[PDB]
RNA sequence: GAUGAGUAGGAGGGCGCGGCGGUCGCUGCAAAACCUUGGGCGCGAGCCUGGGCGGAGCGGCCGUCGGUGCAGAUCUUGGU
RNA sequence: GAUUGUGGUAGGCAGCGCGCGCCUCCGGCGUGCUUCGGCAUCUGCGCGCUCCGGACGCUGGCCUGUGGGCUCCCCAUUCGA
RNA sequence: AAUUGUCGGGAGGGAAGCGGAUGGGGGCCGGCGAUGCGCCCCGGUCGGAUGUGGAACGGUGACGAGCCGGUCCGCCGAUCG
């Protein structure tokens, strides 16, 4: 966002290539966002990966329980190739959670989405474990 | 330590005495006198620090809603005045519907402990809900019956074969009950016979 | 039944937001909405109300 | 210059309870009702005892 | 560890100041609430004593008039309670306008009304559409307690606390439900303000029904002035 | 997946609003049409006649559009589209579009099983 | 917090059809169309989906355009 | 007796008990005002209770069954039309 | 699609169809309806400091200094997860 994120949001909230809309524009309308740097894939100014200078990106790496945690560099906004500071974590979930907290909240990067980042990390870790060892429980009991 | 209530309740939530009389009885004047014309100040109780809960293994994607506090606490189930120890009860439901049994005591859960006696009508020591029972005016002495060791836990399922210990306990309990029953003539037949409604019998008119 | 005009509902229409699609004007509207809410200033309220007005209702000044 | 932020304005409407039935609401609206009830009950008890 | 940014420090400091001022305001409010509770207790006691003394004085005056052999004319009622008994269909313009001015827009709505020549002449025009009388202390107390709703910013708020009354009528010294009841019953200096603050009462259909709403109460119907007999109707309607 | 919804689903009416006289004339379809005739008893709301829909029948907003299983529907056309529900598996369920082939449906089902995302029609084309 | 009638008529928000500029997708491991006491969503216009048939294309979304929505017209053509 | 639990970060508001004094404990003992009954006159803290800022708790049946559900279909019946 | 034949189900005292409520029968539905969670013991795998070096890099500051910081790799201890 070489221009202010508020302006970027004012422009892109109406339409963008990452916006997914379904079931019309009535009460049935469902909206989501596809950009990889949106923790909750939600079409909102808070989580938008296009209208924020500081953005958190959490996904699964190719192999070996490697989780990619990337942060958008505040000064390299005009350099897409080097816009993301990446870190591939292969250690335990505890260490991954500590690293995510340190890189998201302890430095006042984006404290408002610390919970979202932790939840996304937990979901990615669970997905990787299930992809490795197959489904073993239905997760239907409350 | 005061051994009697200072303010008896005329009704629920209203005391018999006013604030001035309560002051006089509680003796706040005495405490002020002894402390030097000023009430003693007591420091607030120190809260216990929360335990060092280990970090969670998972982080939910949604914030579960915590229910609001409910200030109402259930009270013990009330026992109808028509039901007293030794009262004869009529069962209106279940496999023993219509049977006449003897009431022994009310358990902690609120259910009623009853006995046939087992020999007279085949009804053992059992729990019956008060809502499915009719209390009659017939009373039998039960002072000689000891059921102290029997409580709500006696009937708890351990989860087909009845232990001999329960049979022995039933016999021991029923010996005194039958001995007391024998005093009243025809009470044996009354307890051995079930209750039924015949032609032109109106429950709303029967007194019981 | 209740003896009310139109069920007690209003029948007057006033602007509650700009009809324009100018993003800069929208940002100004957000700014002055916040100012009006958190300051209760009559000047800010007047500015916010005038930000909604149409072109002919915002005449130029020589 | 902003005024202090407010977080306790969106309180749920308190359910209306008839003071004529439950005592606590009656006392909250009018504390003297407690004294009135106490005096009335005591006077009735005294009259019954005398009779 | 990580140095705290100046923006965070400033926000925390201002939050601390706001919390401190809020705590001070809460303490002051608690103290004032204690004093207000004491005051309203004393005022309610005084009002109850006043009502009892008034009843005793009326009885004594009647008895002494009989003893002297003359007649005692009771003071004319200063307060009326009016209940609409007809629907909104096929209304004449004058009747509809008068009912709006009396704030009776729905069948079985009730309102208090101070007795005046102007108000009485207004009510005389709509007599067939309403029934009214002289409310009791019990009637007024029960109406305000069970169905009393106050008007705050043109909104209808239930009188679940004395603060609702204080917010609107505090300037006039009315800060409690008992104060409101006393003002209404005695038609005090601020009766107009208190009555306007009171939202029109939405009464249920009569528990025992009506006799005939198409006839005056004098002929055996329901319309018109039924004086002291409005109280039993209020019992059945509340 | 444990649905987040807790309030019971209440339907004010479960019957369809059928067009008047669609039973009588074949050419008149069932899809609702409001009568505009001057004398129409249905338009006038004569009792014992066909009922007309109105906003009063509106579903409670908390339970609106919720399927009986307690989740909300989202149509997915590929496994890439499936991942959008990774952080909403307790509120949203995925339904595979009718035109997806069996080969892609298998991959979508496997990915949804990995992601703990409910599929409403996971047995189709099997 | 209050409130809910509507012909003629006005307006708002939405549903549906066919193109164009973009964007995101589906399809011989079976598209469109059609069929179905399969199922579900929406107050509703409608929409999503199971199964069948069919055997080559089609859809969602943002703008924008139009020869764009039928029960009537002794309506037109064809069929019964 | 009947209908019903809308909300979900609050121990709030109101009223009241036990300890902070003693005795001989269905109660009694201090200062003021009383209509001689009584009184929000002294009424402060800590811990608690309640008709107190919208329902909680226990038990049972059943879970591949001749079970449960249904907005689907064909019918019958009462009312309407 | 109108319309028609056949088989199967059903109904029928001078229309049929239709709105509302149940019921009989049929049809359909397994996200139709769960079996997990916490604390311990045994066994199997994978990693384990605030120490010491290397690779690339970030927050802030001023896309300087300074301060702070995470990821990965190599070792001495630690013997935990
Ligand atoms: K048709
Ligand atoms: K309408
Ligand atoms: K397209
Ligand atoms: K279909
Ligand atoms: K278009
Ligand atoms: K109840
Ligand atoms: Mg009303
Ligand atoms: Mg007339
Ligand atoms: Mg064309
Ligand atoms: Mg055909």
């Amino acid at each position: 966002t070489t221009v202010p994120g508020q302006l970027v949001w004012e422009i892109v909230k109406k339409n963008n290539s990452f916006l997914v809309k379904e079931f019309g524009n009535g009460t049935a309308g469902v909206v989501f966002s596809k950009e990889p740097n949106n923790l909750y894939n939600l079409h909102s100014y808070k989580h938008s990966g296009l209208a924020n200078k500081k953005t958190v990106t959490i996904q699964a790496e190719g192999k070996d329980k490697s989780v990619l945690l990337a942060t958008s560099k505040t000064k390299k906004q005009n350099k897409p190739s080097t816009l993301l500071n990446k870190s591939v974590m292969k250690k335990e979930f505890r260490r991954m959670s500590k690293a995510v907290t340190n890189q998201v909240a302890d430095n006042y990067y984006r404290p408002d989405l610390k919970k979202a980042a932790l939840a996304r990390l937990s979901a990615v870790n669970r997905s990787l474990k299930v992809a490795k060892s197959g489904v073993k429980k239905k997760n239907r009991q409350a | 330590a005061k051994k009697s209530p200072r303010n008896p309740e005329l009704i629920r939530g209203v005391g018999k005495l006013s604030r001035s009389k309560m002051y006089h009885k509680k003796g706040l004047w005495a405490i002020k006198k002894k402390n030097g014309g000023s009430f003693p100040v007591h420091k607030k109780a120190a809260a216990v620090a929360p335990p060092a809960v280990k970090p969670p293994k998972f982080y939910p994607a949604d914030d579960v809603a915590k229910p609001l506090v409910n200030k109402h606490k259930p009270k013990p189930t009330k026992l109808r005045a028509s039901i007293t120890p030794g009262t004869v009860l009529i069962i209106l439901a279940g496999r023993f519907k219509g049977k006449r049994v003897v009431f022994l005591k009310q358990l902690k859960s609120g259910l009623l402990l009853v006995s046939g006696p087992f020999k007279l009508n085949g009804v053992p020591l059992r729990r019956v809900n008060q809502a499915y029972v009719i209390g009659t005016s017939t009373k039998v002495d039960i002072s000689g019956v000891n059921v102290e060791k029997i409580d709500d836990k006696y009937f708890a399922k351990q989860a087909n074969v009845l232990p001999q210990g329960k049979k022995d306990d039933q016999k021991a309990v029923d010996e005194a009950l039958i001995k007391a029953v024998e005093c009243v003539p025809e009470l044996k037949a009354y307890l051995s016979a079930r209750f039924s409604l015949k032609s032109c019998m109106k429950p709303h008119e029967l007194v019981f | 039944g209740i003896d009310l005009k139109a069920g007690g509902k209003s029948k007057k229409t006033k602007r509650t937001a700009p009809k324009s699609d100018d993003v800069y004007l929208k940002l100004l509207v957000k700014l002055y909405r916040f100012l009006v809410r958190r300051t209760g200033s009559k000047f800010n309220a007047v500015i916010l109300k005038r930000l909604f007005m149409s072109k002919i209702n915002k005449p130029p000044l020589s | 210059v902003v005024r202090p932020i407010k977080k306790d304005v969106n309180k749920r409407a308190t359910l209306k309870k008839n003071p004529l039935k439950n005592l606590n609401v009656l006392l909250k609206l009018n504390p003297y009702a407690k004294t009135a009830r106490r005096m009335s009950l005591l006077a009735e008890a005294q009259r019954v005892k005398a009779k | 560890g990580v140095l705290v940014p100046e923006s965070v420090l400033k926000k925390q400091k201002r939050s601390e100041e706001w919390a401190l001022v809020k705590k001070q305001e809460l303490e002051a409010a608690k103290k004032k609430n204690t004093e207000n509770r004491k005051l309203i207790y004393n005022r309610a006691k005084q009002y109850a004593k006043e009502y009892e003394a008034q009843e005793r004085e009326l009885i004594q005056l009647k008895r002494e008039a009989r003893l002297k052999g003359g007649f005692y004319v009771d003071p004319e009622a200063k307060l009326l309670f009016i209940i609409r008994i007809r629907g909104i269909n096929a209304m004449a313009p004058q009747t509809k306008k008068i009912l709006q001015l009396l704030r009776l827009r729905q069948i079985f709505n009730g309102v208090f009304l101070k007795v005046n020549k102007a108000t009485v002449n207004m009510l005389h025009r709509v007599e067939p559409y309403v029934t009214y009388g002289y409310p009791n202390l019990k009637s007024i107390r029960e109406l305000i307690y069970k169905r009393g709703y106050g008007k705050v910013e043109k909104q209808r708020i239930a009188l679940t606390d004395n603060s609702v009354i204080e917010q609107v009528l505090g300037k006039h010294g009315i800060i409690c439900i008992e104060d409101l009841v006393h003002e209404i019953i005695t038609v005090g200096p601020h009766f107009k303000e208190a009555n306007n603050f009171l939202w029109p009462f939405q009464l249920k259909a009569p528990l025992g029904g009506l006799k005939k709403k198409r006839n005056h109460y004098v002929e055996g119907g329901d319309a018109g002035n039924r004086e002291n007999y409005i109280n039993e109707l209020i019992r059945r309607m509340n | 997946a444990v649905p987040l919804l807790t309030k019971k689903v209440v339907k004010k009416r479960v019957k369809r609003f059928i067009r008047p006289q669609s039973d009588r004339r074949i050419t008149v379809k069932e899809s609702w049409r409001r009568p505009k005739g001057i004398d129409s008893r249905v338009r006038r709301k004569f009792k014992g006649c066909v009922l007309m829909p109105n906003i009063g029948y509106g579903s409670d907003k908390k339970t609106r559009h919720y399927l009986p299983n307690g989740f909300k529907k989202f149509v997915v056309h590929n496994a890439s589209e499936l991942e959008v529900l990774m952080m909403h598996n307790r509120t949203y369920c995925a339904e595979i579009a009718h035109n997806v082939s069996t080969r892609k449906r298998k991959e979508i089902v496997e990915r949804a099983a990995q992601l703990d995302v409910v599929i409403t029609n996971k047995l189709a084309r099997l």
